[PDB]
């Protein structure tokens, strides 16, 4: 409607409780109070779409190097595999299956 | 302008020095583009030659520099009709009948 | 419509007059690159990104 | 709070022992007027012309730094 | 959710989403030799050179400030080459930019080193303050683990492996622990521990639909004049 | 001639080459220590960087790098044409022989 | 050599080509290694930005000057134009066209000074266009692995040989002129392909081309030679030879 | 076999890295919701890193809305009944000027 | 394919024939508007709904076409 | 976590050396206070 | 490798002096007619264009 | 664990209350600093309706009080006369005629349609971000999908012998 009542009592139509409490408050929130510039310990939003892309290897290289398994890992990668790239993507099970038929022989 | 009314004893300061801004830096436009051009300005305005007389083309180059500059400083006149049609109407309005 | 034609005009009639912008380029590097760099980015891509 | 504030309670800080100690909790008037006349920490306690400034200086900077920057 | 309803938002004078030359009346038109008297134009073939010493020169001035942190160079080239290589793969088509998109580009990135020399830059600043409170929690790790006690990640690292364990004792059917059920158990721990730490209140509306401020405090009246400093 | 690392000033030594086989060895050494190389034994004089993850970018570091331990100042005009192991074998044998003929560095 | 010259160590040949978009200069020279936080001066002086300009734009531009100052000592520029320039100056207070007369010959000396004191820059994408099409030079240089090792470039001073040019015993042209407008350099060149080296010497002077009045190219390469050296062979070869390239055309004879 | 058995698992790792991104940002927008009840400066600070990039623009005087921007869909949206409809071009700078002029044999450089 | 069934069909999409001579209202709403209202910012959804279906939701012939 | 001040519970000394998000905001502008004693000078 | 990225389209003035060298001078402008007597001809030889000729007949 | 640096480099000239470099979003901090929190009210009832009758007396008293110390009111309303038939019959069409004579003039309605329809998109913020993630989630769920394959392989060469 376009017919709400007085201009004294316009602030009074604003308010929407989930309870039934009576009576209500009529003052309607508009934003909510940042009294205190805290720097948060949650991480930021921005995070939320990227792609895959450098930052996941030279990540995980050094979350791997915090354990004896995952060094172990990087350093083979980093030298013993011919890809030009650390951006590995498996669209194919070849290295996979040949890696099979040349082990099972025994 | 209305909120400038109490910044001074003159309501429209800012626009009657504005208008004289507006104007001596329009009035600079022409001249910074042919030092820019540099000594051969006048083959940007008119273009090649035609005859082998100096004197006669530096008249035609007079004349090639005179019109640059009309072009911009006859468009004033279009300011004066705006100023003249606005004052014949506030003339009318302010002594319209009321008794 | 005064106002309209005095800045038609003084700047955008009396600049396309007396200034213009060159077609011809210098350099085209960018090109080039962008090509060989798709092709860098071409598993990518295949896994609809 | 700001070191003014400070200086003050060092200077009432007896006057402080009489009222929230002594005025604060004896009974009926005495103690109304006493916790009404409390020493502690301002409530509601901001300046703002402090904060007109803060604002109105940092806003005009900004655009010193665009106008000054050519 | 929501979608862009308007089927022409992308349209423009030039075509279909064309930030690269928009169309003005002043078009760029060519010249000719055998009738071109003289000429003013800036347009040079020097960016691609230039576009080499900027990467090096904001490369080795902001390295200047990183007290050898090899970490921090590593994470800063990585950082440097996303905002070099803008141009080779935007969506915007780079190379049909008005007056030359390489031109452009280079006198952008020398607005940003004339900053990165001065130590002023706000990629810099901001590196600054990352890296600080970065360390400062990699050296309250260290020293608990000096001082034998244990880190509140590791904590819940053998809290989470325990979990792991305790679900595939039971889940005997299935033997397929997939990623998914690895992830709602630790979510369910990451809750469970948010909510245990006393943080400011992030989200508007707490369980009610009231607002989780200090402000958000209504009738009924139930306090008291605030009491003053006890002796 | 000092330089940080990791928070602690170091000294900084130079490197005088002068020799073919210890070019190749500090080459091969500078290109695997850069993490962004990838295959690093299969790194050989015949080597392409654009094979082991490396772009026009990454030269940039490693001649940046080249000028720490060496002392070089390189133009920039030189930059983007060392593309290969074998590339930076040559400048640096080109950059000592002509200080010892012409008894001065290259143009920077 | 470079006229201007700044203390920036890198791209000396492209100092005076390159227009950065600098509002003011860096506060350092360009680092030649990674330096401690307090090797440079934080917050730079006052008035750190009025000095740079003096020292990296207008000091420079002065040494260009210096440097090329035997190419504006003709008699045209010391004698004529400032006893024009001093005739005319006697009646500026007469009316406003003496003024006009007594300051034209002074920009018109401006003028002569600035052209003459610049670098002489020739068209080096006709030079490596030219190098390029040479079967003999692709063999061992192409410029996806060219790198340049030294380049020197200078106006010859004085004037010539008078039996290899007599063009220049000209009086009409020696009152304007007190240099030749020729230049000649070389170009040291690597090749991090194949390894060799070559030293391009060549030779410039101004030719007519084409029309009655205007200088056809200001640097017409008349003499290119190419001294080629790879691991155990050694070449030369000859571009365009001065003995048969002299005989077809002539050099120009700036005038003012 | 040690061979694919360490791609494999660096190639799982930098997929799991992926995961616990997406993962992570589902669970910290838990906390996030209608950002049209947050202050100005209370938004910045969940979307760490806006307000850096904000100074970028502002100490280089790239004061042109969506100049950096590769889809500058605000300006479309700005734009969708303007007169000659454009949006600013692929880093704008407003300070710089690419205008030519030429001389020919005709007036007006023509 | 049923959607576009419907959206083509014309016994689905068609005026009474009565529709030419009833009174028409020939604004979207956007030339009085609501300002205070609490609804206000439903009121501008209905505004451009309006407008979308006129134009099939390709707003740009509402751009080229006169206000 | 529970031995925060509160403005309530609140003892003389601690209200004294509380320094808090204000004192912090004071100490700053004080540094540039000191360090402008050249310029001013 | 600047030379790969330089784009030939380019050569179609040949800028010297802020002048196009490539300029028809003898069948377009006041250099044009032939018939020029010993004081056109040296005055011309002087300045070399006619652009810097009248630029400066402009303010004398 | 290895010993971590002590810490990273500290800016001289770069503080939280006075930082060095410029943004709305500083500004913004002060400017909440000043006009303060929210004035939430705690009634029931707005302040202006409970004290209609007392708002208006006040109301009224400074009207009169104004009235009563101007002595020369008449020559206020007859100054103003001329001023106030000049400039509403000037702006009538731009701010109201519009509505129903020659032009429309709808440029501000169309930033209000373009701010309605990002007030909607901010509100489902949460739901195209996530779809976004859904793609990108079977994604790398898709990849993850080799390595569950390796696992086995062990198990299946020893079953097989
Ligand atoms: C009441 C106020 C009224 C006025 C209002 C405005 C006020 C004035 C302000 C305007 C701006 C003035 C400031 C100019 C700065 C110039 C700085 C400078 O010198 O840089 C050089 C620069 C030239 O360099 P360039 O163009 O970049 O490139 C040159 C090439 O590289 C060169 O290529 P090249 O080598 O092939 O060329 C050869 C040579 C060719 O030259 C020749 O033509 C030769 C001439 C003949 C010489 C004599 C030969 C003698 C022969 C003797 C023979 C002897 C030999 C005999 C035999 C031998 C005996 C043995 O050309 C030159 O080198 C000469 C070019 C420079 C000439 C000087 C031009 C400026 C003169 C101004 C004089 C008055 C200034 C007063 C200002 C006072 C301060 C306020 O000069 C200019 O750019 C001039 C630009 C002028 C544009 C502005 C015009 C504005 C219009 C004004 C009139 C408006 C009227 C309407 C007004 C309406 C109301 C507003
Ligand atoms: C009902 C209406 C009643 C009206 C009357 C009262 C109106 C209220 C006035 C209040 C505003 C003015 C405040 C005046 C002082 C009041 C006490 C006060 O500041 O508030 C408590 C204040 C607490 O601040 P807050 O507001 O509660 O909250 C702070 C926020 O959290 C954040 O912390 P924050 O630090 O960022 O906040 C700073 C805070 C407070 O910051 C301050 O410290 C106030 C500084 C004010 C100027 C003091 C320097 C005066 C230099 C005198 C030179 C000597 C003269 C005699 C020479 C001897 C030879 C005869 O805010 C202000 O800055 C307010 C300044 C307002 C603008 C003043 C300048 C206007 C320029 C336009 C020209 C106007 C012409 C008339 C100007 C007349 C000036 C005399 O306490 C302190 O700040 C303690 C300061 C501790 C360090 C002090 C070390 C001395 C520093 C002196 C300055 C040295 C600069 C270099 C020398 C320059 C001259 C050569
Ligand atoms: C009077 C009061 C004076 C008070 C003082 C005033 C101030 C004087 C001092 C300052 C002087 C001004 C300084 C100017 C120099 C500044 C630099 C400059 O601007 O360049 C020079 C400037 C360049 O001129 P230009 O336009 O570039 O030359 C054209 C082409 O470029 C040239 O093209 P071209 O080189 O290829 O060939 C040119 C010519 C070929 O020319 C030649 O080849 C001839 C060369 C002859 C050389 C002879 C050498 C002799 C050497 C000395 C003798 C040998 C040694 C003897 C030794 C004896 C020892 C004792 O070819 C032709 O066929 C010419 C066309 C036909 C002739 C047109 C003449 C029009 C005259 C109209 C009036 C006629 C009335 C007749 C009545 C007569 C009786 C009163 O020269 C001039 O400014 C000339 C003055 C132009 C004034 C025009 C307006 C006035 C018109 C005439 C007045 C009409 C009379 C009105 C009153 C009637 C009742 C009396
Ligand atoms: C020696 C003896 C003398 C000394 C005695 C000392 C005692 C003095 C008595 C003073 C009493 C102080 C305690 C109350 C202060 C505020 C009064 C008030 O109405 O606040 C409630 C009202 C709403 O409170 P609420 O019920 O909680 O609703 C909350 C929602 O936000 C509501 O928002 P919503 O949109 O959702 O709902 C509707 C809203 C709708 O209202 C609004 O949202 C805005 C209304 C327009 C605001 C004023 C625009 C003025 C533009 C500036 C141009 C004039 C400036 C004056 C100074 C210029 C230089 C002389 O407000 C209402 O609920 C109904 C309207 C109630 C009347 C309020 C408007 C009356 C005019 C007040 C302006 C007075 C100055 C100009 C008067 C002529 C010059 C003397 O708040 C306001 O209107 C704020 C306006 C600014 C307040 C300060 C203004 C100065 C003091 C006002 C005294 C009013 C009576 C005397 C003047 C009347 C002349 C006709
Ligand atoms: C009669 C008494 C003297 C009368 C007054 C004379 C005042 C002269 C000084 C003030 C005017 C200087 C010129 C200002 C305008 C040009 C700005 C500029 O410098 O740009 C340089 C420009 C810089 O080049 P640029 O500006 O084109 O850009 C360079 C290109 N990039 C950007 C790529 C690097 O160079 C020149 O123009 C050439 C040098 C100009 C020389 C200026 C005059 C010097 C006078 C020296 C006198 C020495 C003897 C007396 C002193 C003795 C010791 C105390
Ligand atoms: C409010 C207080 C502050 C006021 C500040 C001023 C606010 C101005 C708001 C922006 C309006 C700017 C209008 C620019 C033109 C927009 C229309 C357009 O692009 O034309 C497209 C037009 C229209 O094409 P169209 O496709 O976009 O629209 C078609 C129209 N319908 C839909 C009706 C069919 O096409 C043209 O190319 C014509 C070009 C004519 C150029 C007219 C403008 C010339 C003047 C501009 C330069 C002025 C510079 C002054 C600087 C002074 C410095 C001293
Ligand atoms: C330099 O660059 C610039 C800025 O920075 C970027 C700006 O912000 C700005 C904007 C300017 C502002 C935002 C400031 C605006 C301030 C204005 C208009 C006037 C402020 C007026 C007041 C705050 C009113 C104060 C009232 C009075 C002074 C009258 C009563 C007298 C008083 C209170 C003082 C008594 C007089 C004395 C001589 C004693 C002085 C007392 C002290 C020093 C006590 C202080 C005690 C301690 C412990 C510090 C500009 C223009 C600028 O150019
Ligand atoms: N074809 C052209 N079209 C438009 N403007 C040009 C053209 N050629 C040059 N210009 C302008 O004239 C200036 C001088 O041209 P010039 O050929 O001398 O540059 P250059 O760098 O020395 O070329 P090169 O590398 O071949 O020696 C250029 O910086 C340019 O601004
Ligand atoms: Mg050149």
């Amino acid at each position: 409607t376009l017919q709400w009542g007085s201009l004294a009592e316009r602030p009074m139509v604003d308010r929407v409780m989930s309870t039934s409490t009576w009576p209500v408050p009529y003052y309607q929130r508009l934003f909510k109070a940042y009294p205190i510039r805290e720097k948060k310990d949650k991480m930021s939003l921005l995070l939320s779409d990227i792609d895959i892309d450098d930052t996941n290897w030279y990540q995980a290289k050094d979350f791997l190097r915090g354990s004896f398994r995952g060094r172990q890992i990087v350093d083979y990668v980093e030298n013993n595999i011919a890809s030009n790239t650390y951006i590995l993507i498996q669209q194919d099970v070849a290295n996979m299956a040949k890696a099979y038929v040349h082990d099972i022989c025994g | 302008h209305g909120w400038t009314s109490m910044l001074s004893h003159a309501v429209l300061l800012l626009s009657c020095y504005s208008i004289i801004i507006m104007f001596l830096f329009i009035l600079g436009m022409p001249t910074l583009l042919l030092y820019d051009f540099g000594i051969f300005f006048l083959a940007y305005l008119k273009g090649a030659g035609k005859y082998i007389s100096s004197v006669a083309e530096m008249m035609f180059d007079y004349t090639a520099c005179l019109v640059f500059y009309i072009r911009i400083l006859a468009q004033w006149i279009r300011v004066v009709l705006m100023v003249v049609t606005f004052i014949s109407l506030s003339h009318y309005v302010s002594d319209f009948d009321i008794t | 419509s005064q106002f309209v034609a005095f800045f038609a005009i003084v700047f955008w009639l009396f600049l396309f007059l007396y200034t213009f912008f060159i077609i011809e380029k210098h350099e085209d590097f960018f090109s080039k690159k962008r090509e060989e760099r798709k092709k860098k980015l071409k598993e990518l891509w295949n896994l609809k990104n | 709070m700001n070191p003014i504030q400070k200086a003050w309670l060092k200077i009432l800080e007896p006057v402080s022992y009489v009222i929230n100690e002594k005025m604060a909790k004896r009974t009926g008037i005495i103690g109304k007027l006493g916790r009404f006349f409390a020493i502690g920490p301002r409530e509601y306690g901001v300046h703002p012309i402090n904060r007109m400034f803060i604002f109105m200086n940092r806003k005009y900077m900004a655009f010193q730094a665009v106008a000054l920057h050519r | 959710g929501y979608k862009i309803r308007n089927k022409s938002i992308f349209w423009t004078r030039a075509g279909w989403k064309n930030n690269w030359h928009p169309k003005n009346f002043n078009a760029p038109r060519p010249s000719y030799g055998e009738f071109t008297m003289g000429i003013r134009c800036r347009n040079d073939h020097h960016s691609f050179l230039r576009y080499v010493q900027t990467y090096r020169n904001m490369s080795r001035h902001c390295k200047q400030y990183f007290l050898g942190d090899k970490q921090l160079e590593e994470t800063f080239i990585l950082g440097l080459r996303s905002l070099f290589l803008v141009p080779y793969d935007s969506q915007c088509l780079t190379d049909q930019i008005k007056h030359g998109g390489e031109r452009r580009f280079v006198d952008q990135l020398d607005r940003d080193f004339e900053l990165i020399s001065y130590n002023t830059h706000p990629y810099q600043l901001f590196t600054y303050t990352v890296r600080n409170e970065h360390l400062a929690w990699k050296n309250e790790q260290y020293e608990k683990i000096q001082k034998g006690e244990k880190t509140f990640e590791q904590e819940l690292l053998d809290y989470l492996d325990e979990q792991v364990l305790a679900e595939k004792a039971k889940l005997r059917d299935g033997q397929n622990f997939s990623i998914e059920r690895m992830t709602e158990i630790a979510l369910h721990v990451f809750r469970k521990a948010r909510a245990g730490k006393v943080r400011p209140a992030q989200d508007v509306r707490g369980p009610d639909g009231n607002v989780n401020d200090f402000l958000e405090q209504r009738r009924p009246f139930e306090h008291p004049n605030p009491t003053g400093v006890t002796h | 001639l000092t330089q940080y690392v990791e928070g602690q000033i170091v000294n900084r030594n130079q490197l005088t080459l002068k020799k073919q086989e210890d070019i190749e060895q500090y080459v091969l050494k500078l290109v695997r220590g850069y993490f962004r190389t990838t295959n690093k034994q299969g790194l050989n004089i015949n080597s392409v960087l654009q094979d082991h993850g490396l772009d026009e970018f990454d030269s940039i570091e490693l001649a940046m790098q080249v000028e720490e331990d060496l002392g070089y100042v390189i133009s920039a005009e030189t930059i983007p044409v060392l593309n290969k192991v074998k590339h930076f074998v040559n400048y640096i044998n080109h950059v000592e022989q002509f200080k010892a003929e012409n008894g001065k560095a290259p143009i920077a | 050599q470079m006229g201007f010259s700044s203390d920036n160590p890198y791209n000396k040949r492209w100092e005076y080509k390159w227009k950065h978009s600098y509002y003011t200069y860096p506060r350092d020279y360009e680092h030649t290694e990674v330096r401690k936080p307090q090797d440079s001066k934080d917050v730079p002086p006052i008035y750190f930005a009025y000095y740079k300009d003096f020292v990296d734009r207008w000091l420079p531009g002065m040494n260009m000057w210096w440097q090329r100052r035997h190419r504006i000592f003709d008699k045209f520029n010391v004698y004529f134009l400032p006893g024009m320039s001093l005739f005319f100056y006697q009646f500026a207070d007469l009316a406003l066209g003496f003024k006009i007369m007594a300051a034209f010959p002074l920009f018109l000396a401006y003028t002569r000074i600035r052209d003459k004191t610049l670098d002489p820059d020739f068209k080096e994408t006709y030079l490596r266009d030219m190098i390029y099409q040479n079967p003999e030079i692709t063999k061992y240089f192409n410029e996806e692995t060219i790198h340049v090792l030294d380049y020197e470039f200078e106006y010859l001073p004085g004037y010539l040989c008078p039996e290899k040019f007599p063009e220049y015993q000209n009086k009409t042209w020696q009152f304007f002129n007190t240099d030749t407008a020729q230049a000649e350099g070389f170009f040291k060149f690597g090749d991090v392909e194949s390894g060799a080296t070559m030293t391009l010497k060549f030779k410039t002077m101004p030719i007519p081309g084409k029309f009655r009045y205007q200088v056809g190219e200001p640097f017409y390469f008349y003499d290119l030679r190419a001294e080629i050296k790879c691991d155990g062979v050694y070449k030369e070869v000859v571009l365009v030879d001065e003995k048969e390239s002299l005989k077809k055309i002539r050099p120009f004879l700036f005038l003012i | 076999l040690d061979d694919i058995e360490n791609e494999l698992s660096f190639h799982a790792a930098i997929w799991l890295n992926a995961y616990a991104d997406y993962t992570m940002f589902l669970f910290e927008l838990e906390e996030y919701n209608d950002p049209n009840d947050y202050l100005m400066h209370e938004n910045f600070d969940f979307f760490r890193g806006l307000e850096t990039e904000l100074e970028e623009l502002t100490e280089t005087h790239n004061y042109i809305p969506g100049a950096k921007d590769d889809v500058n869909l605000r300006g479309y949206l700005a734009t969708q009944f303007a007169w000659g409809k454009k949006v600013i071009s692929f880093y704008r700078h407003p300070a710089d000027d690419f205008k030519c002029a030429k001389a020919t044999k005709n007036m007006l450089g023509r | 394919s049923l959607h576009e069934k419907m959206q083509t069909d014309y016994l689905w999409v068609k005026d009474h024939s009565q529709a030419d001579s009833w009174a028409k209202a020939r604004t979207h709403g956007y030339n009085y508007i609501a300002h205070t209202v609490p609804n206000k910012k439903e009121r501008y959804e209905m505004i451009w709904r309006s407008m979308g279906k006129s134009t099939d939701w390709e707003l740009e012939k509402f751009r080229l076409g006169k206000k | 976590p529970q031995l925060w001040p509160n403005p309530n519970k609140l003892r003389f000394a601690d209200l004294y050396k509380y320094q808090g998000v204000e004192m912090k905001k004071i100490n700053d502008s004080i540094k540039n206070y000191k360090a402008a004693k050249f310029y001013i000078g | 490798m600047w030379y790969k990225y330089f784009s030939k389209q380019s050569w179609n003035l040949r800028v010297w002096r802020k002048a196009n060298l490539k300029y028809n001078q003898d069948d377009f402008g006041m250099t044009q007619p032939k018939y020029i007597a010993r004081f056109g001809d040296f005055r011309f030889r002087l300045v070399r264009t006619e652009g810097a000729l009248r630029g400066c007949m402009f303010f004398v | 664990m290895k010993k971590p640096m002590a810490k990273a480099y500290e800016h001289p000239y770069n503080s939280e209350h006075h930082p060095l470099n410029f943004s709305a979003v500083k500004i913004a901090e002060t400017f909440h600093d000043f006009i303060g929190p929210e004035q939430v009210s705690p009634h029931y009832e707005s302040f202006a309706m409970s004290r209609k009758f007392l708002l208006t007396f006040w109301g009224g008293f400074f009207v009169l009080n104004f009235g009563m110390a101007t002595v020369d009111l008449n020559w206020i309303m007859k100054s103003t006369y001329i001023p106030w038939i000049f400039w509403f019959q000037l702006m009538y069409f731009y701010v109201e005629g519009k509505n129903s004579m020659f032009m429309p003039l709808l440029q501000r309605f169309y930033r209000r349609a373009a701010a309605n329809e990002i007030f909607t998109m901010e509100a489902f913020y949460h739901e195209n971000i996530e779809n976004k993630l859904r793609n990108l989630m079977r994604i790398t769920k898709g990849q993850l999908e080799y390595w569950d394959i390796h696992t086995s392989y062990g198990e299946i060469r020893a079953d097989s012998i």
